[PDB]
């Protein structure tokens, strides 16, 4: 018996019109045949039993010429008599023919409780599956009902998935929180540890809980908020997707493609009832994941040379900000993600400020002091545009996640002296003086500033693990301590030489550009130590020389909320472009002393990198009163002056820089630009090394760019560049001593 | 020699 | 003897020393402290003050543990724990800052549920045992029994006429009532409707019937609502259901907890809100109702009546061009969009984010009173679009022209008036000022219209001035005064009888902005553009080009390089006339291929730079995403004339190097950095030239963004009108023709865009 | 001069 697909509602208006309104799509058909034929089209009528209701009004020839149009066409289907009328519209409103999908339900299923779901839920479900005409078998589909995704019972049903090629859901319908998802399909989605390593570093609370709880001799149980109710949505809109898996299944696997709405294959769904809301995040297959993947990637690209290309110019980067952030999107999630989320922190109504909030990071912790140092230290976005600042935040977060030691970077174990010539000392790299060395605790102890903190002396006797990093200068590979080339490289407590630092650390679109901002920030930072710790007089720059608006836009726009700003020149002897921004509160209880650092070829870009720091440290906390701040460079914002720091204020014996006092060196390459910063330094007699840091899961490049004895803008007095170069550019007469150098901190 | 009947037909998507 | 405890959201780890975690599900906490680690473990519920007080007898005081539960009271860690709760239920009150007793409280508030439409018995009985199994006790409404919390409408469909009568009713009884649709592949939940807070069904209504077009035509041409809830799975009902029950119950604490102590309950409920959840794809949306103030059921419908005779208030609007960034228009307005309750349909880029240089959105279009299959794909199509140098500009260009163009349909409740032209006698302005249609024109208006190939050029019936009609106010800004258009004129879609359709509202002058004066610019701008495009099409002129090299903006030249690099010459025409106002033709043919598609888009602006900009942008609009599709699946207006005509068919469209390059200084600067300032700036120019400028603020209170139509009539469309006029005159004052044409003598080709 | 464990009394959420 012939029908219209059954979710189409039929109205005919009559001359030559009948409508097929959907729900989700809506149809006309042209033709006063149509008007006499489709009212018969309802199920309830044959090809028979038709002609002999029409038949000297309709020949059968018309009649089959357009009951054949309206099949190759897709508006005819057949009927499925195990179906009811609800059913089948559903799955004809998929584009599944009625009785392909009475076929595909009588599939059966599996139901696996796992941790502390009962067996009234699992019977809950079974009953919701049931009642959609589903079987659960004592197959095609296993599905496990967990209270919790880090589940360890579920590492045991990850392998045996992955072993055996069954194809698995997984759901937690308890909590307030449903969570469901992924269909897991071994050998194309990722695994239950490719999500778990994600979720693992995005429970970061409950992790250090556990670490604390350990240290004191998988997961836990949060999920206490359920109401029968909550608990009901979850089973039932799982079994709808269960189905929905099933039909899908059974029919690609006959016209492979064919059939592409979508499923949870590679998706979790969570639906917050407390809040409601419902967001769909995205599983990626870790290509390094130890469990389905091969962990030996990093460790495998880490010995072989670096290649770098040509990279076109199209601000000298060779995507927008737009593009950027459209293919890394989906890395923001909470769940799924390694960046928790993404948030204009600033005004949009203001043109010129423009700061992001990409807020979640992970370490170590194993304290309340340190859990809250940890979730404390957010990454920001920093903008001349919205666009600018959004990338920025995305890919700073990116760039801090893929720094974070995960135990399978390249490595090998060795002492200083079996490496040799090929090994870099870390001190080296630190600079820390002998006397920072030697009074250690002490100075430790006497806090201002965390990022202070002294290691203890490296120990060359001892056995440690090495990175090998590329000398872009000497074309072959080098060697840093593991712990100085990644974020929270665990060490022996009684050989703590180094805590990973982020100078040079850098993201882009490619890995080129990566290397070239991992550059500038080292010159940046180099450039502020000289500055800050000498306590240089710097002249300051003629904004308006430049031909960018934004910069006395953005001066006046300080000048209408209490402050001035004004930009010192910070380049030094690699000649590159560089600057801090530096603005005081006119006004209020405190000055609120605020610094922006950037480097760069164009000093354009340099100024403006500088300026939007400033714009993103110092205008939120003018918000937050001096009693709520809670910020690490409090004291620094609530109790000095600029009267005691002239070293802050441009030197008015000098001219005001310019526009023409920078010469161009940038090209139309960002590969050329690399090459000529190595260069740069090579002629200042400074090795260049790069340490890839890219996770292929991941995506987006990020490297770490290290030019041993470039000073960090931190308190680090050992001897070199900081006492050095400020003689050999005429700076200072003859070098300061240790003792001579800034006491106060840079506290940003 | 279609018949005019048949050839008027049309079907379509309005969305 | 009450129990206390730690609310039950919360999973307590102590950390023996000096440390308690409490772990949630949406939040994390640490309690420092020794007695904390001390006294927390009994805190679970088992325990009262009493029995902590003798359970710690051994070390810790009794004024000790108080000042430990006092802070914890205070910080909102610590609750009475309520016995008739589970610790499941419990723990979800409390996560959402509720005190288990008190939830527990409210739960008992009983609710009517209310099936409208197909809606079976049984299904509504599901509903019941959903509630039940959740505390909630159900009962029948009456049509005179005593108020309830509550009232759940169950529906099939959301324009069901029977819920215009449980409005009506719940509107006088002061009734809250709650809708849901759990019938259909897509769930649709809430609102909550609160008399005299929320909108009430007819404000949901208005949108509902616009955002329906097929539905809505086909109800027209059938001679209300029709069905479409058909597809639905068992688990989808039930998902639908138990997700209903679930607000139902956080809307009734909510409100339990409001009626004492207003505003001290923070979650969402679905009051104002609507929530689809499609079943066959997987998609959630949230779509807000604003309750509109001229609602002729729960608000004042004659608000727009009593604003249109008001008088004009223009003030200063400093530049910071337009008054805000893109951004924030994007933002205040981004509730608008919606299909289900919003005024435009999607919002989506459509060009390749990897492209700096072309930025393109389109916004969904909106509705017309259509009575064929004819006029639905015509009203179907003309998707309002957005332009931009940047993203977030066509982002924002999109939005507002979707706002404006809906801003501008006729409703029913604009200001008018009934009266003869003779009544009002010279504070009427006749609409054929405004029309400009030749003698020749109306007398062959029917065979003319038989065969135009484009439908925008239809010429209306003759204005029979002795016929009362409706005349809407209008504020000229010369004058300082009203005039009076007829309303046909000021609208989409005005109503007229067939024996007298003088006019049809046209697009020309409407324009949107984020403040009056704003808008009005835009409006007044597009006007002197329409007009610069008649002179120069219609007469067919040979206009100089523009040294783009020569306005100190890169933007130019790249695009320049762009279209060269995508098969295409990109060039701009200078339509400068008698106003001065700066106006351009942006103009663009393809090498190679089987068509040219010419292509073209117009700017005027009073900074040229921004005028270029306008045209060339629109040319994007137009042509770049159009050139991938082929000849045979072309489709929209103009594909005859994209795929036809040639550079050789109309010379006039390439610069006659006759003249010389239009460089920057060609073009005086006449801008302020105020708007309002640039305004009367314009009215004044075009009061020189002996012309009039009115405004109808068409500004909806509900919608919020401004919107306008600037008239100036006398000022050409460039539409085929060859009334006599500046089309005729303008040219020969300006010295571009000796002679003037004659109607015979216009371009026969109609302006294709 | 407040007692020391009830000082050192402290909550946050984090
Ligand atoms: N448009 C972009 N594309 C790719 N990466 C970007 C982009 N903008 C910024 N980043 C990266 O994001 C991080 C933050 O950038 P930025 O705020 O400019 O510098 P910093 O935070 O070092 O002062 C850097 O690693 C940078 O390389
Ligand atoms: N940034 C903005 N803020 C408010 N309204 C805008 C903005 N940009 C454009 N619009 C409005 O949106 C509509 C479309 O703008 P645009 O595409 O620039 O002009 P048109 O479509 O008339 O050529 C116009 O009514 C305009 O006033
Ligand atoms: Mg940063
Ligand atoms: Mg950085
Ligand atoms: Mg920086
Ligand atoms: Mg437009
Ligand atoms: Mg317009
Ligand atoms: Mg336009
Ligand atoms: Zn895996
Ligand atoms: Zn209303």
């Amino acid at each position: 018996l012939l029908q219209i697909q059954p979710h189409f509602h039929v109205e005919v208006i009559e001359p030559k019109q009948v409508y097929l309104l959907g729900e989700q799509a809506n149809h006309a058909l042209t033709g006063q045949l149509y008007c006499q034929i489709l009212p018969l089209l309802n199920g309830q009528y044959t090809l028979e039993q038709i002609v002999e209701k029409l038949d000297g009004e309709v020949p059968p020839e018309y009649i089959d010429y357009v009951l054949e149009r309206l099949a190759e066409k897709g508006y005819l289907t057949e009927a499925a008599p195990e179906l009811s009328s609800e059913v089948a519209a559903f799955w004809s409103e998929l584009g599944i023919a009625p009785p392909v999908a009475a076929e595909a339900l009588r599939q059966p299923v599996t139901l696996t409780p796992v941790g502390n779901i009962s067996e009234v839920t699992v019977a809950a479900l079974t009953t919701a599956l049931r009642d959609i005409g589903i079987s659960v078998q004592t197959t095609a589909l296993n599905v496990v009902l967990t209270d919790d995704y880090l589940q360890p019972e579920l590492a045991k049903i990850n392998k045996q998935a992955l072993e055996s090629q069954q194809t698995w859901l997984l759901v937690k319908p308890v909590g307030s929180v449903l969570w469901l998802g992924p269909v897991f399909v071994p050998g194309k989605t990722g695994c239950w540890d490719c999500l778990a390593h994600r979720l693992r570093g995005n429970r970061e609370v409950e992790a250090s809980v556990l670490r604390q709880k350990q240290a004191q001799q998988g997961c836990l149980p949060t999920a206490r908020a359920t109401l029968p109710s909550t608990l009901q949505t979850g089973l039932q809109f799982a079994a709808t997707e269960i189905a929905k898996w099933i039909v899908k299944y059974h029919v690609n696997a006959t016209a492979p493609g064919t059939v592409f709405f979508p499923t949870l294959d590679g998706k979790i769904i969570t639906l917050n009832h407390s809040i409601l809301d419902l967001k769909s995040h995205i599983l990626i297959k870790r290509s390094q994941c130890p469990t389905c993947g091969d962990p030996k990637i990093l460790q495998h690209r880490g010995f072989e040379p670096l290649k770098l290309e040509s990279r076109p110019k199209q601000g000298h980067r060779g995507t927008t900000p737009e593009q950027t952030v459209q293919k890394y999107q989906h890395l923001i999630s909470p769940v799924t993600g390694v960046v928790t989320e993404l948030v204009r922190i600033t005004d949009p109504a203001n043109p010129l400020v423009h700061t992001y909030r990409a807020g979640h990071s992970f370490g170590s912790a194993t304290s309340l002091r340190g859990l809250r140092n940890t979730l404390k230290h957010k990454s920001s976005g920093k903008g001349k545009t919205d666009s600018q600042s959004k990338a920025s935040g995305l890919c700073e977060a990116v760039e801090r996640y893929s720094g974070i030691f995960q135990g399978d970077e390249p490595r090998k174990r060795a002492t200083l002296a079996e490496l040799g010539d090929l090994a870099i000392h870390p001190e080296q790299c630190l600079c820390f003086s002998d006397g920072q060395y030697a009074n250690r605790e002490t100075l430790n102890e006497q806090a201002t500033v965390a990022h202070d903190w002294i290691p203890q002396r490296f120990d060359a006797s001892q056995a440690i693990e090495w990175t090998p990093v590329w000398s872009l200068t000497e074309q072959t590979h080098k060697y840093l301590p593991t712990a100085l080339c990644y974020y929270h490289y665990p060490l022996p407590p009684e050989h703590r030489f180094a805590r990973g630092d982020s100078n040079g650390n850098a993201a882009g679109n490619t890995l080129e550009e990566a290397i070239l901002q991992g550059f500038m920030e080292l010159v940046e930072r180099d450039g502020v130590a000289l500055w800050w710790y000498n306590r240089l007089r710097r002249p300051a720059v003629d904004l308006g020389s430049f031909n960018e608006p934004y910069f006395v836009q953005l001066q006046q726009f300080y000048r209408e909320n209490d402050r001035d700003l004004w930009v010192l020149d910070l380049t030094a002897d690699l000649g590159i472009p560089a600057f801090a921004g530096v603005s005081n509160r006119k006004t209020g209880s405190s000055e609120r002393l605020i610094l922006g650092f950037g480097a760069h070829l164009d000093p354009t870009i340099a100024i403006l990198r500088a300026v939007t720091e400033v714009n993103q440290i110092g205008l939120e906390l003018d918000k937050v009163p001096d009693e709520n701040l809670k910020s690490d460079a409090t004291d620094w914002l609530i109790t000095e002056k600029l009267a005691d720091h002239p070293y802050l204020l441009p030197d008015t014996t000098q001219p005001l820089k310019t526009a023409q006092d920078y010469p161009k060196r940038w090209s139309d390459d960002i590969y050329t630009d690399v090459m000529t910063c190595v260069n740069i330094a090579q002629q200042a007699g400074l090795e260049t090394l790069v340490i890839d840091q890219t996770r292929p899961d991941i995506g987006l490049n990020v490297v770490k760019v290290t030019v041993p004895g470039m000073r960090h803008f931190w308190s680090r007095f050992g001897e070199g560049r900081l006492y050095d170069v400020p003689v050999k550019l005429g700076w200072l007469d003859e070098p300061l001593t240790e003792a001579q150098m800034n006491p106060t901190p840079m506290p940003f | 020699q279609l018949s005019s009947q048949l050839a008027e037909l049309s079907e379509e998507a309005l969305g």
